């Protein structure tokens, strides 16, 4: 359905170009930045040099009463530290002219839609989420934004293909929107301030709920693995690990050798800012290291095979089991990297729950990875019940990961 | 009109990049500012903090009793394996700081 569309922004050899009918302009400014790693996701900070301006034909500007349309893009928001964020809102995309059109603006904790006409009526549908929770889907990760509107019925927007808010916009006249649309944080006052942006589209229909899953799902490129932040996985990253079943917890190592075990332990620490933000801290715990074995460009993808060191007062060691272990739960050791002899350390990661498969160098299966309680100690195991439970789609409870790297929008302390 | 309120705007003794491990007992300390100091293993004995700041400290391995921090300010501040509850912070406000392993 990312054929309808009336404008669609992506990256291109050093530039950004919209692939539609349209072909519009676009001005890029002094202080714009994207991800060497992933060209289409774009930073823009607090500077008036840090634009993107899309100047639309005139068959495409919108100057009606009555023509439906939607727009769509991924946003990562970097968390809200200060009370400067508070009763702030700044506009990021901005299409209003002479007081109507549309606009995309932000505050602490929310993301709003705007609507004008040319009688200055207005209608707002937003999305509220909290900082006051320990772990937030949404705070400083990638989200898929999807904003409809209906002229005779009712302005919409979703958060990952899932309806948030709705509001009747029915009692709006002509709305004439601007011929541009400028990507800009504009009156914002908070300097350190950045949004980062990728794949914007613009749509001259009312998006039903099946293409906006449909839309959700593509874009997600399914076959390569994400860290929390929704961004590339990647080869020689550390990475503090969460365990889904319980995050709460994070990875320990008891002690280094075959002797030792890897285990979750908790609670979690805290980050706070008085009235601003109460989070559990993700970086604490073992980090983890995926090292190369099997697409030779550093970004982690389904299938691939991996080694996993694990770091331990600062010094790198191998996650390693001997299968021989009695029962199917082998547990996990942390072993010095050049004494790893023949033990099973190979790792096909996967990513649709459990993350990572350990195998033995003839290729079998060890298991997937997760936890085991013995006496009350979750130790990290190699299991192939949960290898079988994922055949029958059977509940599996402790195999599915998250990778934290440290990351600047979410500002915890080293 | 024509009448101001009085206002000391006085700037606070500032001590930085430090150690302390003295278990330092019965004190108190007004006005005081510490910034990169850390505070390693120490006992607090009946010792308030009234009306200071802590930048980009580190608290690791405390423990405290009759202790008090009055209209304090912490920022970008660690409190590892410390018994610090809220009680011991009256009128006081965190900024980027982060508390682990409460005991």
């Amino acid at each position: 359905i990312v054929n309808t569309s009336i404008l669609s922004i992506v990256y291109k050899k050093d530039d950004l170009i919209d692939l539609s009918r349209y072909g519009a302009k676009i001005n890029i400014g002094d202080r714009v930045y994207y991800d060497s790693i992933d060209k289409n996701q774009i930073k823009l900070i607090n500077l008036e040099s840090s634009t993107i301006e899309v100047i639309l034909k005139n068959a495409i500007v919108y100057n009606s009463m009555y023509e439906n349309f939607s727009t769509s893009f991924w946003i990562k928001i970097p968390k809200y530290f200060s009370k400067i964020n508070l009763n702030n809102e700044y506009t990021i995309i901005n299409c209003i002219e002479n007081n109507s059109g549309w606009k995309v603006s932000l505050n602490y904790g929310e993301i709003i839609w705007t609507l004008q006409d040319n009688k200055q009526n207005i209608q707002r549908v937003v999305f509220k989420y909290s900082q006051m929770v320990n772990i937030s889907d949404y705070i400083n990760r990638w989200i898929f934004v999807t904003i409809t509107n209906n002229r005779l019925t009712k302005s919409k927007i979703y958060i990952n293909g899932r309806l948030i808010d709705q509001k009747p916009i029915s009692n709006l006249g002509n709305i004439h929107a601007s011929n541009k649309i400028m990507f800009k944080l504009d009156g914002c006052r908070d300097p350190r301030r950045y949004i980062m942006i990728k794949y914007f589209n613009l749509f001259d229909k009312e998006l039903n709920e099946k293409e906006i899953k449909d839309l959700y799902d593509s874009q997600s490129n399914s076959g390569i693995l994400k860290d929390f932040w929704g961004n590339y996985l990647q080869y020689d990253k550390p990475y503090y690990m969460l365990n889904l079943f319980d995050p709460n917890k994070y990875v320990d190592v008891n002690n280094i050798g075959i002797r030792g075990y890897m285990y979750l332990k908790g609670p979690r620490g805290s980050v706070v800012t008085t009235n601003i933000y109460l989070n559990s801290t993700l970086y604490e715990g073992t980090k983890f290291i995926i090292k190369k074995y099997a697409n030779e460009d550093n970004i982690v993808r389904n299938n691939d095979r991996v080694y996993i060191n694990v770091v331990v007062k600062n010094k790198e060691y191998r996650l390693a089991t001997n299968a021989s272990q009695a029962g199917v739960e082998k547990i996990l050791s942390a072993l010095e990297i050049p004494d790893v002899g023949n033990l099973s350390q190979v790792v096909v990661m996967k990513s649709n729950k459990c993350k990572m498969n350990l195998q033995d160098n003839n290729g079998n299966d060890i298991g997937f990875i997760g936890f085991h309680l013995y006496d009350n100690i979750a130790k990290l195991v190699a299991s192939n019940w949960y290898n079988r439970q994922v055949g029958k789609a059977s509940r599996t409870f402790g195999c599915s990961w998250e990778f934290i790297p440290v990351d600047d929008g979410w500002g915890e302390s080293s | 009109d024509e009448y101001a309120l009085l206002t000391r705007n006085v700037e606070r003794d500032k001590y930085a990049n430090f150690t302390i491990n003295f278990t330092m007992e019965n004190q108190i300390h007004t006005g005081m500012e510490y910034d990169n100091g850390r505070f390693i293993g120490v006992k607090f004995k009946s010792v308030t903090f009234k009306d200071s700041v802590f930048k980009s400290c580190t608290f690791e391995d405390v423990t405290s009793v009759n202790t008090y921090f009055k209209n304090c300010t912490f920022i970008d501040t660690v409190f590892d394996n410390t018994d610090f509850e809220p009680y011991k912070f009256i009128d006081s406000e965190f900024k980027n700081c982060s508390f682990f392993h409460n005991k």
